[PDB]
DNA sequence: AAGATAACAG
DNA sequence: CTGTATCTT
């Protein structure tokens, strides 16, 4: 009903998507055809089915996209940061923090994926399994036009590592509010000390939006 | 490590938006720093100079 | 580009 | 031990 398909050479074959995708999907259906069999050597998460299915997501009632560098090295289900289970270092440290943020102290897990205002989304769609950034020299030319795509509908973008996201203005054309902070699995405890998901709150606020309640995140 | 202050010079532009007085010109010159601060360091934001 | 670095879970 | 980014040459 808002679900259509469209069909490429290599797995998964479909890849089906909601109408606030339209623009995109000629072109990321060339640029996945000349690619795609080159990615697919490698076993890779997510899994193949797995790549686009943050497409059915609709973009008109978003005004936050949380923006992480890859999938998992290992166990990615095609939703940035989800962990089913709830071991992931990454999605545990983005669950603290929204605790200490909100006083929320009970909780299974966490997810951003079931929180009205917000799309997480990764810059490259897979990686080879087991290695973080294998597959950026093959996604590159669909990462650019994807976020470009998702910048004009939001008005704030959290990138979550400095390393990765610290070029990324000269990634887009068209300014968009742009907050780049440490990724949660920092080597140090760079991210306990991140005010990110507050600082996103005031911005809002700053262009007239409402705040993202970060509490609708969590999994009990 | 450097958010913290951020957030705090965001607040404080939030609360100035909020208060600010055009016949005051001593909180327009704040202000209009903290725009530009806020500009230049999140690329955009939803308030203007005034 | 290469190497050193940090800390915590498992 | 290995699995999970940052910063300075
Ligand atoms: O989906 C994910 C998982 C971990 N780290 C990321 O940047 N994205």
């Amino acid at each position: 009903d808002p679900m259509n398909s469209v069909t490429v050479s290599h797995a998964p074959y479909t890849i089906t998507y909601h109408d606030d995708w339209e623009p995109v999907m000629s072109q990321l259906v060339e640029f996945y055809n000349e690619v795609a069999s080159w990615l697919l050597r490698d076993e890779t998460s997510p899994i193949p089915d797995k790549f686009f299915i943050q497409l059915k997501q609709p973009l008109r009632n978003k005004r936050v996209c949380v923006c992480g560098i890859d999938p998992y090295p290992k166990d990615g289900t095609g939703v940035p940061f989800e962990s089913p289970n709830f071991t992931k270092k990454s999605i545990k440290e983005i669950a603290s923090s929204i605790s200490r943020l909100t006083g929320v102290i009970d909780y299974k897990g966490y997810n951003l994926n079931i929180i009205d205002g917000v799309i997480p989304w990764n810059y490259y769609l897979s990686c080879k399994l087991g290695e973080t950034k294998s597959h950026a020299i093959y996604w590159d030319k669909i990462s650019k036009l994807l976020l470009q795509h998702i910048t004009k509908h939001v008005s704030v973008l959290y990138c979550l590592g400095k390393t990765d996201f610290s070029n990324i203005r000269a990634k887009l054309e068209s300014p968009v509010t742009t907050i780049v902070g440490y990724h949660p699995a920092a080597r140090d405890r760079q991210f306990e000390k991140d005010r990110s998901f507050e600082i996103i709150n005031v911005l809002l606020e700053l262009d007239n939006k409402v705040p993202i309640n970060w509490a609708q995140g969590f999994i009990y | 490590m450097a958010s913290s202050a951020d957030l705090t010079n965001l607040k404080e532009l939030l609360s100035l938006y909020k208060s600010l007085r055009f016949s005051d010109s001593a909180a327009i010159e704040k202000y209009n720093s903290l725009v530009e601060w806020g500009t230049s360091t999140y690329w955009k934001i939803g308030v203007q100079k005034v």
